[PDB]
RNA sequence: CAGAGGUGAAAUUCUUGGAUUUAUUGAAGACUAACUACUGCGAAAGCAUUUGCCAAGGACGUUUUCAUUAAUCAAGAACGAAACUAUGCCGACUAGGGAUCGGGUGGUGUUUUUUUA
């Protein structure tokens, strides 16, 4: 019935990557960005920008045949911050409004086991 | 039907038993079921079959996380709001000397909490300094500023320097004649 | 070890297969 | 091995013997490096020289990749261009040595070089007599895996043009001077291009080749074989790849706009049998589809078609030996059983599917002790059942396949063996109640197990699942080994060996059986032909009336010995070759001196030096305690069982000597008489002699349909 | 950054043309989980083309999928696990996947970890009967009894080392007894958790006992016969 | 089967409970000697059997 | 497939030889998060993944043994970018109270389990 693909939503404090892949994780279907949807460079991380990005990705997804999504949301991780972005919340909400069946939500941000700093 | 849970200790168990009617009031105004289990010590947010906001189930997860890590309830529902985020900053893995680490985080709090309170007032966040970490709750610009200030203070920059810089930047952005100049001629 | 066992075994096969000087002189 | 220095291009085997070996080892003493290094030295012993020369013939190609060059009267050099012929060349005399060797002879020499290099690098066992003291070339059905008798009623030298489909003209005489050479090379190329990948190697023997004629004759004059030529018939022998032994379609090249040269030879090679089929994914390639049959293989079908097309219209094709073998294997009473191949496992997998449905149900039932494991341990679960499992066929003795049902660990077991078995019976009673209350389509009842002596309360659960299958659940816990060791401790010095036999029966039923099952299923998947070989061997033992006193796991071990260790023969690629290899081994086995040590593995976890020597020390201790073998005859051991008694215990020395005598009588029969339908019929006739009395009995109802045949 | 104000780098000096439509040239394959599970058919996958069937077979035999056991088993009590699957065999718009690894999920690990108790990790690399090489990570969290009045229930170092000995022995015995498929059918109904709890009930009471993560290390040589046997040969339509 | 299982389990439980109490019922000898049993043992037969094994 | 990074906004930089991103791997130099304290150890500086090897140490338990062998220390010896709102009467010292870390004794039942650990 439903064709399932994943959406990797990497939502830093500066940008918002919406990136739908198929199940296998290798063949990317549609990738846009708030930075390539917004005009003002200072607003490359806004909910408006992410909403435009999710609209483009949803158009291409229903074009090729995908209908339902496992969403995986991601922060910067590592030694920097560990909180997703405004683009993350807005992209997920915009996808669900645009009408892809949101299949399964998961938080996958790389938390380091033992981080890399100097203990001065 | 996505779920999330987190665990608490018992002093929070008494407080949460007092406030759990308002937690479920807010979450059922947002259509999110929630249970509280006192023989295990667990708070759980489940989606219903009438919910329509994946952002709100993520926000409810952060709600119960804050409530377990001991912020009050009005702060908790301010995280349930729209344009707010929580961040935890680790200050453990910076210094080796225990005396120096204690002195530096006490410097981060300040006398009478003055420097912490002025950081809160200038960044519009809510900051809590718990042992080896720091929990700050507020808008994303405030969280960026607070992560920068706390990391430099656990390095050797004084938050009094950072608070003066924040005041100067506040008045500079308040006068809108300089939307291109670098302001480093003004900063200390 | 392989040297010892294979040497003794090839000695057995060669004394088994060896011909005779009487046959050599006759032919 | 069977080679010689004779000519092989006349449809013969050899081309490599004493003279070729001497010239080759002299060249290798001269050198043989890629940059003309020396491979063999003057101070080397014969072991070192032999290991070196066989390492060279194993590693280096001399027919299709490269060639060797030397000077006799300065150094040798391998060069990297194959000349499609054996090429060791001397430029001081400008000779090629091995032109008597054909391509098939060189291929078989390569495989033998690889086998003996493996046996040289084998450090565990003693491979010496294994290499040097077993002439395998006696029986062609034991040397090669498929034999084919084809008769060629040719006629006369001028009748060639009518009696052949090829043409033996002037330049054909120039290239292939003798008619035997030309026809032999024609059969090799035709059969090789016809089979393709269904064979590892090929061999064409010309039966009736007399290389001797008197002085008063001009040449070897004869009239045998329907013509005036020096052969009786052609024996086509094939060394077969067992995995691609039964691929249904014979795939060719794809389809472009232009007819390619390869597809052109395909079309002119297959004629009517060729086609152009669109496959399931959508490829458009040429393929000639056949049909499978139980009684005869597609190799026989395709070589019949190829020889009757591109050789002559008069030749006769036969392998009634393997035809009758596939007939002697039983055929289950199922739809499409006749056209079903012999490597099909669909009945076994249907049994496994029904078992998995029942497995889920009983796993998600609710008990006071939650279930820990459920292990199928049945002969059908290891593909060694004799009759293939037919639905609702409830008269075959292997209808109820054993499963082990093991619960979690619990400290509240009883500590008294009868009450322990009664508690297991209580668990099975609750299981049966829940099944009959929840999943009523299943049926069930309760039986006993008297195979374990003095433990008389073992109750098993018979379950009939509505796809027509039966499983007797028996329960294994964490206390059985403890209670049996305690009983054998507290028993007095007279009754200790009786409880030894009791505990050994318990182990072979409950514990090592699971290890046995999983090991044999895995290595059967790696060795397909093991399941028809063990089915035929069990049939042979049952008709010779030894199965009632020899257990099925010992039958499976003694059946799988040649598949595990086929040295110095080949891996079996036919039911015929496998079963006769088993018979030859069990005939040549001297169990009074020789123990059976196996390493049940996939082809190249093996038993290393310490484990091997420890098992041999166990064997020699058993033989010091029993030199004559009045108490044990077969010392079989593997990695799952280094004991050596566990499966062959309690075996009558009359029965063991009768088995060895039957194998010896069988191999002497095949030595004196040629292998054919009457010999194999005499092999399968029961003995009924040497017995002091026989009792012939009949049942009121014939049981063939109910047994599922 | 579409707007005009940003400057002109090397960048968009000359860009190629959109004349391709790879989603017109691509291809929908279907995959098939092993017989160990219950909901076998799981989604589809895209391959670039087929004019190199070399390329189709290459990409498909390369791929590595991963799913959640909730979708693979119909069970929200198995919802917290994720299973990786490896595509080894391909035949006719139908892939035959194979078991590759296993993870817990990050929110499950954070949900388990508490404050006034002790966390135990233990891993072991072992070898199955199929000569697969495997590495198993298990964890276990201690608990107070129904009677305890001390607010923290800490293990001692000797208790932790003894429980690690027991856990390592149990995992080694279980996997070295099992094959890979039997190990999947043990990991699905979570048997080793109850086994470890019943074996370490005597030393210290533990509460959260899981097998957190399984990793494959080295496969054997490929065997299409065994794989097709685990799952459970075709003639065309004669175009002319 | 049900009747046999139930009656055998009842009589076995009675015998086992009685033997357990008899072991852990402070077996004091005639000359003032007590006997050293442990926690979780339930068979004086098994005590004699451990002594016989050693 | 055309931006990515970064900032209050920028800028330097990397990017049609595909940067950022997605997936399977491989190597390298560090580090040892959550558990993590009402703590533990070491003379101090300091010390957190597993498992061994080597030697050391405290307290406890002792109807063991040596029988004043000790304490305190000037000299000598061993070990070894920062600071920035902290500040507590002390002592040759009386009763204690809740905690907790390590050892031992007794009572007492739950959790445990039973001739094999």
């Amino acid at each position: 019935s439903q064709v399932f693909g994943v959406a990797r939503i990497y939502a830093s404090f500066n940008d918002t990557f919406v990136h739908v892949t198929d199940l296998s994780g290798k063949e990317t279907i549609a990738r846009v960005t708030g930075g390539m949807k917004v005009k003002a460079d200072r607003d490359e991380s806004s909910p408006y920008a992410a909403m435009l990005a999710a609209q483009d990705v949803a158009a291409k997804c229903k074009e090729v045949g995908i209908t339902a999504v496992h969403v995986k949301i991601r922060a910067t991780g590592g030694t920097r911050t560990k909180t997703p972005g405004p683009g993350g919340q807005a992209a997920l909400r915009a996808l669900a409004r645009s009408g892809l069946r949101i299949g399964r939500i998961e938080d996958v941000t790389p938390v380091p086991s033992d981080s890399t700093r100097k203990k001065g | 039907e996505s779920s999330f849970m987190t665990l608490f200790p018992k002093y929070r168990e008494s407080y949460l038993k007092t406030i759990w009617n308002d937690v479920t009031r807010a979450l059922d105004k947002h259509n999110i079921a929630c249970v509280l289990d006192l023989v295990e010590g667990s708070m759980t947010v489940k989606t219903t079959r009438k919910t329509y906001d994946p952002a709100i189930i993520l926000k409810a997860r952060d709600l119960i996380k804050l409530l377990a890590r001991s912020v009050p309830f009005p702060q908790a529902v301010k995280i349930l709001q729209d344009d707010m985020a929580c961040d935890v900053i680790k200050i453990g893995n910076f210094v080796t000397n225990k005396e120096r680490f204690v002195k530096r985080r006490q410097r981060l709090v300040g006398p009478n909490g003055n420097t912490l309170k002025a950081l809160e007032l200038l960044t519009k966040c809510y900051i809590l300094v718990q042992g080896n970490t720091v929990s700050a709750m507020g808008p994303f610009k405030g969280l960026k500023e607070v992560r920068r200030v706390v990391e430099d203070c656990m390095k050797n920059i004084h938050p009094i320097y950072h608070i003066k810089e924040l005041m100067i930047k506040r008045e500079l952005a308040k006068r809108p004649e300089l939307a291109n100049e670098d302001w480093s001629r003004f900063l200390p | 070890f392989k040297s010892n066992i294979f040497k003794l075994q090839i000695d057995e096969l060669l004394e088994q297969v060896k011909l005779k000087q009487k046959h050599v002189l006759k032919v | 091995r069977g080679f010689s220095s004779n000519m092989s291009h006349s449809g013969s085997l050899g081309g490599f013997g004493t003279f070729e070996f001497t010239i080759l080892m002299a060249a290798l003493l001269n050198g043989g490096g890629i940059n003309s290094n020396k491979i063999l030295l003057h101070g080397f012993s014969s072991y070192q020289l032999f290991k070196g020369v066989i390492k060279y013939l194993a590693t280096m190609d001399l027919c299709h990749d490269g060639h060797l060059q030397f000077h006799s009267n300065p150094a040798s050099k391998y060069i990297d261009e194959g000349f499609q012929t054996p090429t060791l060349f001397d430029k001081s005399t400008k000779v090629n040595i091995l032109t008597k060797m054909t391509v098939s002879s060189y291929q078989i020499l390569k495989e033998y070089a690889g086998e003996t290099l493996r046996m040289l690098n084998n450090v565990v066992q003693d491979q010496f007599s294994n290499i040097f003291l077993t002439n395998i070339s006696r029986f062609d059905n034991l040397k090669y895996d498929l034999c084919y008798d084809v008769q060629l009623p040719l006629g006369k030298y001028n009748n060639l043009e009518t009696s052949l489909a090829a043409t033996f003209g002037s330049m054909e005489r120039v290239k292939f001077i003798t008619l035997e050479n030309f026809l032999a090379h024609k059969i090799t190329n035709v059969a090789r291009y016809a089979l393709g990948d269904r064979i590892k190697y090929i061999q064409i023997e010309m039966v009736g080749q007399k290389s001797d004629f008197p002085i008063t004759k001009r040449k070897v004059y004869s009239n045998t074989g329907g013509n005036h030529f020096n052969f009786d018939f052609v024996r086509v022998k094939l060394i077969v790849n067992p995995s691609e032994c039964d691929k249904l379609v014979t795939k060719g090249p794809a389809h472009s706009e232009t007819m390619s040269t390869e597809a052109a030879v395909f079309k002119n090679f297959w004629g009517i049998k060729s086609s152009l089929r669109r496959f399931k994914d959508g490829s458009i390639t040429h393929c000639c589809v056949w049909s499978t049959s139980s009684s005869e293989p597609i190799i026989s079908s395709i070589v019949n078609f190829a020889l009757q097309k591109h050789v002559s219209k008069k030749a006769q094709i036969s392998n009634e030996t393997i035809k009758k073998f596939h007939n002697f294997l039983p055929l289950p009473n199922l739809p499409s059983s006749a056209k079903t191949s012999v490597l099909n496992l669909s009945s076994f997998f249907n049994l496994k599917k029904s078992f998995d449905d029942l497995y889920k149900i009983i796993f998600q039932m609710k008990l006071p002790l939650s279930v820990k494991s459920i292990l199928p341990v049945g002969s059908a679960f290891r593909y060694t059942s004799l009759c293939q499992p037919v639905p609702f066929a409830y008269s075959d003795p292997d209808f109820f396949q054993d499963v082990i049902l093991e619960f979690e660990t619990s400290p509240k077991w009883p500590d008294e063996i009868t009450s322990l078995e009664k508690a297991k019976t209580a668990f099975l009673l609750k299981i049966q109640e829940e099944l009959s209350a929840n999943s009523s389509t299943y049926r069930s009842f309760f039986s006993r197990d008297e195979s374990i002596p003095y433990n008389l309360e073992i109750v098993t659960l018979n379950i009939l699942t509505p796809e027509g299958y039966g499983f007797k659940f028996r329960v294994l816990t964490e206390r059985d080994e403890i209670l049996y060791l305690r009983a054998i401790a507290n028993a007095r010095n007279e009754l200790k060996p009786e409880l030894e036999a009791t505990f050994l029966k318990f182990t072979a039923k409950y514990l090592a059986s699971v290890r046995h099952t999983r090991t044999l299923e895995n290595i059967s998947h790696s060795y397909q032909f093991y399941s028809p070989v063990v089915r035929l061997f069990k049939r042979w033992l049952d008709t010779h009336l030894l199965l009632g006193h020899i257990t099925d796991e010992l039958a499976e071990l003694i059946a799988i010995k040649p598949f595990v260790d086929p040295a110095p023969y080949f891996i079996p690629g036919s039911l015929e070759n496998g079963f006769l290899k088993v018979l030859k081994f069990i005939s040549q086995w001297n169990w009074k001196d020789d123990p059976l040590i196996l390493d049940l593995v996939k082809p190249e976890e093996r038993l290393t030096l310490a484990q091997y020597k420890g098992i041999q020390m166990n064997f020699t201790n058993l033989r010091n305690s029993d030199p004559n073998g009045t108490h044990l005859q077969f010392f079989v051991a593997s990695k799952n069982d280094p004991s050596g008694i566990l499966y062959s215990s309690g075996i009558p020395l009359p029965i063991a000597t009768r088995l060895t005598a039957l194998a010896k009588v069988a191999v002497n029969l095949l030595q004196t008489h040629g292998l054919n339908q009457q010999t194999i019929n005499l092999l399968f006739t029961p003995g009924l002699k040497d017995y002091d009395f026989v009792v012939d009995l009949r049942t009121p109802i014939g049981l063939k349909s109910s047994c599922g045949i | 950054a579409v707007g005009k104000n940003k400057r002109l780098s090397k960048g968009k000096k000359g860009q190629k043309k959109r004349v391709v439509d790879p989603f017109t040239r691509k291809e929908w394959f279907d995959i098939k989980a092993p017989s160990t599970f219950e909901n076998r058919n799981v989604g589809k996958t895209l391959v670039n083309k087929s004019t190199g069937l070399k390329s189709a077979s290459d990409a498909l035999k390369g791929r590595v999928v991963e799913v959640c056991l909730a979708d693979l088993q119909g069970s929200e009590d198995h919802s917290f696990r994720k299973i990786k699957l490896r595509v080894d065999e391909v035949q006719g718009k139908n892939l035959l996947t194979n078991f590759h690894g296993m993870d817990f999920t990050t929110d499950k690990l954070r949900s388990m970890v508490r404050k006034w108790q002790t966390l135990i990790e233990a891993n072991v690399t072992v070898k199955t009967s199929d000569d697969y090489v495997l590495r198993i990570f298990a964890i276990a969290f201690t608990r107070k009894q129904a009677n305890q009045v001390k607010r923290h229930s800490y293990a001692q170092s000797s208790h932790i080392r003894a429980i690690r000995k027991v856990i390592s022995e149990i995992l080694t015995k279980e996997v070295q007894g099992s094959t890979l498929a039997q190990l999947t059918s043990k990991l699905i109904p979570e048997v080793i958790n109850k086994e470890i709890e019943n074996a370490t009930k005597d030393i210290f009471p533990l509460q959260n006992i899981h097998v957190r993560k399984v990793k494959l290390l080295k496969q054997p040589k490929f065997d299409v016969g065994a794989l097709m046997a685990l799952h459970g040969e075709e003639k065309g339509k004669k175009v002319t | 089967l049900k009747e046999d299982i139930h009656t055998h389990m009842a009589i076995f439980e009675q015998r086992e409970a009685q033997a357990q109490e008899d072991v852990q019922s402070s077996i004091v000898d005639e000359d003032g000697f007590t006997l050293v049993v442990g926690k979780n043992t339930k068979s004086l037969n098994s005590i004699r059997k451990k002594i016989l094994n050693k």
